[PDB]
Formats: C-alpha cells, structure tokens, sequence
RNA sequence: UACAGUGAAACUGCGAAGGCUCAUUAAAUCAGUUAUCGUUUAUUUGAUAGUUCCAUGGUAUAACUGUGGUAAU
C-alpha cells in the first residue's frame, strides 16, 4: 500500500465538483489493471453520475475478450487445472465483469453519436482520428474522465518531443504530435505511469478546490414559472438543459403554437440540443398545430428527433433501412426527402435540418417553417433568409453536458473547430495589389503543425479560411491534409512590409497523384499493408483508358478556398491559381521561398469538383480542359462530379487532345441520360471542350464534316420531304422526331448556329419538349422562338441537302 | 476490404487493408473460381491474376464453394443445420482470399 | 465498502492509497517528472 | 422521349407488330447492313469498340460504358437474337428510363444488369466477328 | 549428425454398462415350463480353407508451418 499523489485525485474531485472533464494518459506495459482504480475514485467522489464506460479500439483487445461466457469458461478450465484459487479475481477482471462497457471499433465509431457515457477509454494511440475524438469527448459527461493508453514507441516519441521540438525516425504523421502538444498546453490532462506515478511534463500542478450552478436553479425557476397547461407539461419535460435552451424551446413553442407563415432557422452547436428542443416542441405542434407536419432532415438521420418526439408524446399524452412509419393515438408526420413534396405542401407545420440552400428554399415556401442549423454556409443561409417569414430565428450555444471545460477548449483546438472570420489584413486596397503581385509561399507542413502560438495563429487563419463555405468536408480531411505525404499548400497573402503577422486571402491544396513519387509511396505503403491514395490518376486512366496519364505524374486539386466577402476574393484566388501555374512552370520556419522557387516533375495539374455554375466559371478562368465526367449525382447536393485538368509538362498534346475529344464525344451522348441540368453552362462546357481541342490539337485530332454518303446514310429522302414540309408548313413531331438526334449530333459535331438555335439544340440534346426549356430559360415568346428555331431547322435542311446532293 | 493473397510454389502470402472501394468494385458478382485482372483493382499490381476462394465476411462466416447467393444461407454440412455465406462475393466482406499465379510489372517484397 | 480498499484503493480523509522503455520510464518517474515546467515555449516570442 | 412515359411491354408489342408487318408483306426488299466493318468503325469509334469489349471481357461500369447503350439497342432492333426480356430491357434503355427503373419494375437490379451484360456480350461478339471478318 | 529419458493439446483401446416423477395394468403383468429343423447371437468353448498363355503396388491428408476473418464456442 502506498499513497499516490496530491494532484491526480484532486483533479478528479474538482472536476466532478465544477463539472469539467479530465484526461488521464496512462503509459507502460502493465497498463490494464490501473483504470478501475481511476473508475472507483471517479465514482467515490461523485456517486451521482453516469455509470457506463466506453472501450473503443481499432483492431483488437488488450488481453481480454469482451465475452463473459468466453472468459467464464476459460477461467472455469483454469479452476479445473488448478493454478488459481476458486474465489479470486483481479480488479481489471472485476471492471470488465461488473461494469457496463460499450466496446466500439474506431472504424464504426458513428454508432454512438447521441448517447452519454461517464468514461471514455481510447485504447490505441497510433490511429487517433479527430472526428473520433470530437465524437467521444462531446458525449463524455461533465464529471467525466477520458483515458488514453500509450505505447513503448509512443512513450519514446513523447520523451523525444517533450524537450522542445524533436521528431522520430521511421507515412509519417504529425497530428499525434499536435495532440501531444495540445495536451501539453491543457492543464486538464496528466500523464500517468503504470505504478500510478504522475508525469508533470504536461499540466504539472493542480490543487484541491474549495468545498462547495446558479443558472441551474434559474432553470428550475424558469420551469416553475412556466408550470404554475400542455405547454407547461412540455416545458417541464423539455428543460433538461441550460435556461437559454429552455428559452429557445419555449419561444419556438409560442412561435409556432398560435401562429400559422413564419420561418425561423435556429443555429446550435454540437451541444445545446437543437434536435432536443425541436422534438420537444413537436408535441406542442401536435397539440396546438395542424394534423399534418413536414420533417426535412436526411433519411434515417433523425432518430434523436424521433426519440425526443416520442419522449414528448410520452410526457404529455400517449397510447429499406429502418422503421420510420408514424404513429397515432389521436395527425401524421413523416421524414421526407429532397423537394418532391412540393405538391404535398398542404401541411401547415414544417421544419428542416442543417445544410442545399436552393432545395431548402424550394420545399419550404407556403407553410410555417423552421430550421435547425448545426455547427459540428449558415451565414449565407441567414442572409438569403433576411433578404426574403416573421424571423424569430433563435437558438443558443450554451454547453449542455458541462458548463465549459479546458478539455472542451482542447477539443476545439485539437479538432481545429475554432474560427475568427475577421479580415485582419493590412488593407483590402493593399490586398488587391497583392492579387496583382501574386507572390506565393509554400506550406512546410512539419513546421506548420509544429505548434507555437504564431504557428497556431497561422494555422487557425488558414484552417478557418479553408473550411469556410466549403463543400462540407470534415475532420477526416483535416487529419488527411495534416498527415498526407503527397500533399502541400500555397498562400500569397501580404505584399506590404508590416510587422510580425499577416493574413491569408486564399488557400489551395494540391495532391501529387504522381508516377514516380506515387510508385514509391505505393511500394512503401504495401509494406505497411494499407494505402489507397490516388483518385484523379485512377479515375481518368480507367474512364478514358489513358496510357499517357498512367505513365505521367498528376496533380489533383484537393480543395481551394477564399473569402466570401466580394468578387475580389475570388479574383485573388484566381491570381493564386495563376501563381501556382507559374510556380510549376517557372527546426525550420513555417513558410518557404526556396520551395516557392522550387517545383516537382508533374505530368498534369488540375481539379475535380461538382458541375456547378460558379465552379464552371472558375474552370473557365482556369480554362484547363473539362474532361470526361461521371453522371453520378452525389446525394448531398444532387451534383455530378467532373475533373478539369491542364497538361503542364513537356508533351501533353496527344493526351490532352485525345481526352478532350473523347469527352466532347461523350458529353453529347451523356447529355440526355443523366445530365440535363441547364443549357447555359453545359453548352459553355461544350465550348470549353472545343477550345481545349483547339489548344491541345492542331491537325491530328480533327474529324471532317459528314460526307454526302454519311448524310444520305443518317437521314433519308423522306427526311428531306418532311424537312421541306416543316419548312413550308407547321413543325409538329410528325417529321422532326425521326431526325432530331442526327440533327443534334451533326449540329454540335460539324456551318454555324446562333444563340436561339443553340438553345434549341440544348433542349433537343436534353431530349426535352417544346414549351419547357425555351420558356424556362429565355422565358418569353415560345411560339415565336419556336418558329425561328424551325427556320434554323429549314436552314439545316438546306445545309444537309446542299452538302450531300 | 482486405485481400489475403497467396503465391503457391514459394509458399508465401500477405494481406492488404485496401481502402477506396472503387478498385474493389471489379470483384462484385464474380464467383469462386473466376479469374481477375490487375487493371481495375490496382496500378501497383498490374499483370496480376488471382483465383478467388471466397473468404470470411463480417461475423466470421465462411463461403462454401460453388452454390449461389451472396447473402447468408442455412444448410447441412458435417448433418447439422449451419449458416454460411454463399458462393458469390458481395459488398460487405471482411477478406477475399486470392492466389496469385502470374507475376506482373511491380515486384513485391513480402510475397515474392 | 468505503473506509476500506475495494480493489487495493483504500480511502483516507483525502489521500488515495493504492497497491499494485524501461530506462525511459525510470528517468521520467524519478527525475524527469517536473522538468518540463520551463521546457514548454522554447524561445517562442509571439 | 417523344412520349417518355410509354410502356415497355407495350413497346415490345409495338416492335412485334412492326416486325410482323415488315417481315410479312410478301418479302422484305430492304436489306440492312450485314457486317459492314467500315460502317461499324464509322458509327462507333475504335475507342467505342475497345471500351465495349473491355466492359464485356472484364468488369467496367455500365454507367461507365452507357455511351454505347443508345444506338446499339436500335441496331439490334433494326439490323443476332434478343428474346423479349432483354429486348424489353433494351427498349427501356431506348426510352431512356434507368436500368434501375426497369429492374425494380420487372425482376431485380443485378438481374437486369446481368441480362443486359449478356446482351452487350452478344453484341460484342457480333462486332468482334465483323471487325475480325474485315 | 535417419529413432533415443521427462514431455503442456489430439486421435486410438476403454470408461460413465443402469437412475426421477406421474396417471392406477387382474394369470394379457409376472413366475415355472416345452420348443425354435420358426429363429438374431459380439463374447466363452470345441472342431474346421488347394481353378496363375506374351525381390514388394499410386496419391489424399492430419498433426506441423504460414497468412487471415469474428463480439464469439
């Protein structure tokens, strides 16, 4: 028996008193028998606590089996052998046999996103992904501990990088070292030996706070004032949280109770229970509302809202993936998809989840609607809301599982979820000349992830810039861009000569999907028995069958992000893009001029994105070739993804011209099946493919016009008679629905067609009908534009007849 | 998924945790005994042909050779009712078991 | 059972009484525990 | 897509009535293209021949090879044998409704996909016979 | 320097080769007895095997090794 330390139980005691989480980081070999001791101290300081414990791992267990029948029969034959007495058990076996543990895989950590745990035991260190850490510690409760078991190798790496800045020899990853430096910053973490000694090399001193939530009694007073109707029963059921959350829930109840069309979009964090207040106000809607409701989250993603709606129903008055059919003991509410219920908007009540702004503007149009915007684009959503609904948009970001922790600060830091969207440059008038100058800097990611407060400030600015108004990426992309070997960045921030600091107008991300370097990394990663890190090289070499793109290197744009302040920010982004093309053609500090004056051997450079209007405009400023696509509309925004690249190497003429030609052939045939979005940018991308053929090919990749025999083989003489009939007479489908496909293919293949004929050819390439596309895009004079397009059809009749015979 | 690949005449074998499902999508609805090409599955193993032999999916259940139906089915073996996964490899495997017989253009350092 | 050691963890008034990289753990537990109080910033004048 | 919501079994009935009317008047004095290799190489490119034969003799995507899923079904209609199951799948593709749309209508997704793979493999053997014979 | 004494796991030979509760069957249960050239019979016991034209026979598979899946036999 030996007394341990004055800091490690006192941290637990003041943590469960002031409602703040704590971090134990155990090192050593016999590291399994020591966690029930910490569990008993955590329980003994506060019996009034959550009881369950998480034991997430990546691949395997420590020495135990998570199967009570397995360890029971194993210890039964141990008693039959006779090296262990009958009444005997060690405290780790007592822990796993008595307590309630959830053992989840690190790969399937998503199955516990809503429920609460009193302990979290992150088992392995070497794959600690920030999405998983941000999922765990947001659910660990306020008097809670999180425990992390380390290695001999990771203990050596901590002893190495706990002097100043050093690193380990023999992909390399720096997010683990950023986490170790984050816990060196936090005083709510402590490293503990196998013999319960304490390492004061991270959070050394801690005291016993004095012997003892004024807002919680205020929440009780709010509940009592609401109490002393069915709204009071719902409010006393609802307010299980901060009084600001109670205020938002009661205000939503009183907003959609007697009224009938406002639209309120409340924004909450991962805490504060946005779906909780929504599900508890659903019963207030079901009592003092219509008998029909409209739910608009994604499919099988609102089980928490279903749980809160069922708890509200139970509290007031009750009785190909899931079972989501509604119930009734007295009305209907069902979780609809994207905006196909524009005909079924006879319901008065509607609510939606976080973010497509156009799809959220479409379905929520003629009824009383709310939204719940999560933190985990909302500024543009609220701006399009204010520019259009008695806006009672109010939700709170008070902490629900704690008051606020230094471990919560370390969660925000090591998950890089803190942002400050002030400009803080020299000037915008000094940044426009910086866009004219276009002097870029390299990343030097090892020193960038080496966290000093200057380095954390630069990484904070670049991280909020890159995550600001993106296509909804995540901490997996954060850990990837922090520890991918075939990756870098570029930022041309300040042109002026002020003091220490700066800004970041536009960051970019390149991904060297190479030949030599990717061959080296693939042969290295096969020894590590993992690895698949080449997307743009693998998609085009299988789609368009490119021996040339297989034998060359490649650079794929992982992301590019600037401000959303004005068009000048995207102008600076285009200038940084041209500066990157100039850079590819033409410890240590966390910036580089030598690597900004150095480059690699890459075969092509370009980016893939969804087929968007503004992204297509950026692709046109880019004008790099928009190659062959995939028609698959991603289920988030319904957009199809395509890759536009430029051949920036010695001889990319044959590869660029051939891929652009095959893409231009394939886009007309794919422009009817699953790509019929809008005529303007699609025909502009067809002209982009034509200008790509002009830039990359001169006289080799050139087909001639269709011959006399080809024009006599495609149509017939009956086509010429029906063409003269449509010329001198009406133009119904009796003679223009035989030859329309040949006319569209010959018109976009082979002497010139104007804007109205090109819009008619766009409708006929999307295979649409008469008054739909013409009176949707141009939206005037359907019959007059149709007769002018029929005059163009008579011109095409004379064209084919005079070309052939 | 995972690929447990074995070369017979030297007597060696190695596993890869292979991410990026679009390379593994070549294997869908391709039953036991069917030969595959290295092109759609890798760029670093091209010229590599494999004969699959099923493999344990999640819940550790085998694939008994030559029946049907990439789901789970209950049948009789050595004569009791036991559940197996079918013949055809499906989307939710753990490991596919491969035998390499023709070497390709990029040499291996654990198998070869 | 408070006042006694369920496990090996005996509870005093405040104290906790427990009963249970070799050289690395040796140095870190013996001398190199509170050595990194002034090893944190390492000449980082922000 | 002049109708775009007409029925596939009604389309098989229309193709059957058109085929009976075109086959039995006295005898059809209007011959089709009996394996013209330059015409096959002119309509579909050599990239199209290599792409269709690659997606047949290996595994590629039907969504990655559906550029030849429009004119080839009409070529099998007018100018090889396809019974009225694979003919109805090709008729749904000629009405440009999805393979999922015809598959969750009639049999099943992998069912209609493997049946269309059989039809495209027979069409690949036909184009292989033409391109090898000339 | 092709086997060598203890020897953690397997097969083999054998072992467990004879015991609780509930409704109440009158020479049909049961016993003695004849027969079985009407018949099954390991074991014990007694007897009892004559067809060869122009230096010793092939692989399939355990244990054994090795890569893996599963919360898990």
């Amino acid at each position: 028996k030996k007394a341990i330390d004055s800091r490690i139980p006192s941290l637990i005691r003041n943590g469960v008193q002031t409602k703040q989480r704590s971090i134990f980081v155990i090192v050593g070999d016999r590291a399994r028998n020591q966690l029930p001791n910490l569990h008993y101290l955590m329980m003994s300081a506060d019996l009034k606590m959550n009881k369950s414990v998480l034991w997430a791992y990546k691949k395997k267990l420590l020495g135990f089996t998570s199967h009570r029948k397995k360890r029971e029969n194993k210890i039964k034959k141990e008693i039959k052998r006779g090296t262990r007495e009958v009444n005997e058990m060690d405290p780790f076996e007592s822990f796993i046999s008595n307590q309630n543990i959830r053992y989840v895989y690190y790969k399937e950590s998503e199955k516990i996103l809503g429920n609460t745990y009193g302990m979290c035991i992150l088992q392995d260190f070497e794959a600690l992904t920030p999405n998983l850490l941000a999922r765990t510690i947001e659910t660990v409760e306020g008097g809670g501990i999180v425990v992390i078991l380390l290695k001999s190798m990771s203990s050596l790496k901590q002893l190495y990088t706990m002097t100043m800045d050093v690193h380990a020899r023999y992909v390399v990853a720096r997010f683990n070292e950023r986490f170790i430096l984050s816990l060196g910053s936090n005083p709510n973490c402590l490293v503990v030996d196998d013999e319960l000694n304490v390492l004061p090399l991270s959070g050394a001193k801690n005291v016993k706070p004095l012997p003892p939530d004024e807002l919680p009694p205020k929440q009780l007073e709010l509940q009592e004032l609401k109490e002393s109707d069915v709204q009071p029963a719902g409010s006393l059921v609802s307010l299980s949280k901060t009084v600001n959350q109670a205020h938002a829930i009661l205000s939503f109840i009183d907003a959609i109770s007697e009224k009938t069309v406002a639209l309120t979009a409340g924004r909450g964090r991962g805490k504060s229970a946005a779906l909780g207040i929504s599900i508890a106000a659903a019963v207030s809607h079901g009592y003092s509302n219509i008998f029909v409701t409209s739910p608009s989250p994604e499919n099988l993603k609102t089980l928490f809202e279903f749980i809160f709606k069922g708890f509200d129903a139970l509290g007031y008055q009750e009785h190909f993936n899931k079972a989501i059919v509604r119930v009734d003991i007295k009305q209907y509410i069902v979780p609809q998809d994207h905006q196909v219920l524009g005909q079924a908007e006879l319901v008065v009540i509607d609510e939606a989840a976080a973010i497509i702004v156009k799809n959220l503007l479409g379905p929520y149009l003629v009824f009383m609607a709310s939204t719940i915007n999560g933190y985990e684009l909302s500024l543009k959503l609220i701006q399009q809301l204010r520019n259009q609904q008695l806006r009672e948009i109010s939700l709170d970001e008070p902490i629900r599982y704690a008051p606020g922790d230094p471990i919560e600060k370390w969660l925000n830091k090591l998950l890089c979820l803190d942002v400050t969207l002030i400009k803080n440059p020299r000037f915008a008038t000094r940044g426009t000349p910086h866009p004219s100058q276009c002097n870029l800097f390299v990343v030097n990611r090892d020193t960038l992830f080496s966290y000093h407060p200057v380095s954390e400030n630069f990484l904070e600015k670049m991280m909020a810039l890159y995550v600001s108004s993106h296509y909804k990426n995540s901490p997996n992309d954060l850990q990837l861009m922090s520890d991918a070997p075939a990756h870098k960045l570029f930022v041309l921030l300040p042109p002026i000569d002020p003091k220490d600091g700066g800004r970041i107008p536009d960051p970019l991300c390149v991904i060297q999907i190479a030949l030599e370097g990717e061959i080296s990394k693939e042969s290295v990663r096969n020894s590590l028995s993992r690895g698949q890190r080449a997307g743009g090289d693998l998609i085009p070499w299988l789609i368009s069958q490119q021996f040339q793109d297989e034998e060359f290197a490649s650079l794929s744009g992982a992301r590019i992000v600037r401000i959303a302040t004005n068009p000048e920010y995207a102008s600076m982004g285009y200038g940084s893009r041209a500066i990157e093309l100039l850079r590819d053609y033409f410890l240590l500090l966390k910036l580089s001029e030598q690597p900004p004056h150095y480059l690699h051997y890459l075969g092509v450079s370009y980016g893939l994105t969804q087929s968007l209007h503004k992204f297509w405009k950026n692709n046109s400023f880019v004008p790099v070739y928009l190659r062959q696509t995939a028609n698959d509309l991603t289920g988030e925004h319904t957009c199809v993804m395509l890759n536009v690249l430029e051949g920036r190497e010695s001889n990319w003429l044959v590869e660029f011209a051939k891929d652009f030609r095959k893409r231009f052939l394939s886009l007309l045939s794919y422009d009817f099946h699953k790509f019929t979005a809008v005529q303007a940018l699609s025909v502009i991308e067809s002209s982009k493919k034509a200008q790509d053929l002009s830039d990359d090919e001169k006289h080799d990749n050139k087909e001639l016009t269709r011959t006399h025999l080809d024009d006599i083989f495609s149509p017939f003489d009956l086509k010429r008679l029906d063409s003269y009939s449509n010329n001198l007479l009406d133009y119904h489908v009796i003679g223009d629905m035989i030859p329309m496909l040949a006319l569209l293919y010959f018109g976009d293949k082979m002497s010139s067609v104007q804007s109205a004929i090109l819009l008619a050819i766009g409708l006929q390439r999307k295979n649409i009908d008469t008054i739909a596309k013409e009176l949707n895009l141009p939206s005037n004079q359907t019959i007059a534009m149709f007769a002018k397009i029929m005059r163009k059809m008579s011109q095409y009749f004379r064209q084919l007849l005079s070309q052939s015979i | 998924m995972k690929l447990n690949i074995s070369y017979p005449v030297n007597g060696s074998q190695k596993t890869f945790e292979i991410d990026d499902e679009h390379r593994i999508r070549v294997f869908f609805d391709k039953r036991i005994g069917q030969e595959v090409d290295g092109e759609a599955v890798g760029d670093e193993f091209k010229g590599y042909v494999f004969k699959i032999s099923g493999g344990n999916d999640k819940q550790g259940f085998p694939m008994k050779q030559g029946v049907l139906l990439p789901t789970r089915i209950k049948l009789l073996l050595t004569r009791k009712r036991k559940s197996v996964r079918g013949a055809i490899v499906g989307p939710d495997l753990a490991v596919l078991a491969l035998v390499i017989v023709k070497k390709g253009e990029q040499e291996l350092e654990g198998l070869t | 059972a408070p006042m006694s050691d369920v496990g090996g963890v005996l509870m005093d008034k405040d104290a906790v009484y427990i009963d249970i990289e070799r050289g690395e753990g040796e140095k870190l537990m013996t001398g190199l525990q509170s050595v990194e109080q002034s090893i944190a910033e390492k000449f980082d004048g922000v």
